[PDB]
């Protein structure tokens, strides 16, 4: 509803 | 559509949301994926997968006009992007992703 995808994961410097 | 409406890719559910997206996605086999866009204040996009009784949504960047699931890739469109891994572990963009473009979640 009010949500959506949030960041499963990321690559840093 | 009206132009960049990816909407007409299979895999595009639009104006569906990430529950959303799941509730299909949760139903569906491993390897089922989609894309999905509602956030009406930032032109920015994700690709959801379906993996392991479970969904990966993996947002996609966006700067030089390329699109791209990591930080470290960028498409000129989500389709290009989309339907080249097909034949493209998800693996090699997303980060735990480890599987392909098996199907769309329209199908």
């Amino acid at each position: 509803d009010t949500e959506v995808y949030e960041s499963p994961y990321a690559d840093p410097e | 559509g009206h132009m960049q409406d990816l909407s007409v890719h299979l895999w595009y559910a639009g104006p569906m949301e990430r529950a959303g997206a799941e509730s299909i996605l949760a139903n569906r086999s491993d390897g089922t994926f989609l894309v999905r866009q509602r956030v009406k204040d930032a032109a920015e996009f994700a690709i959801s997968i379906k993996y392991n009784v479970e969904v990966k949504h993996i947002k996609i960047m966006t700067a030089e006009g390329l699109y791209r699931i990591t930080e470290k890739k960028a498409f000129r469109g989500l389709t290009e992007l989309v339907e080249f891994y097909q034949q493209n572990s998800l693996k090699d963009c997303f980060k735990s992703l480890d599987t392909t473009l098996q199907f769309p979640f329209k199908e």
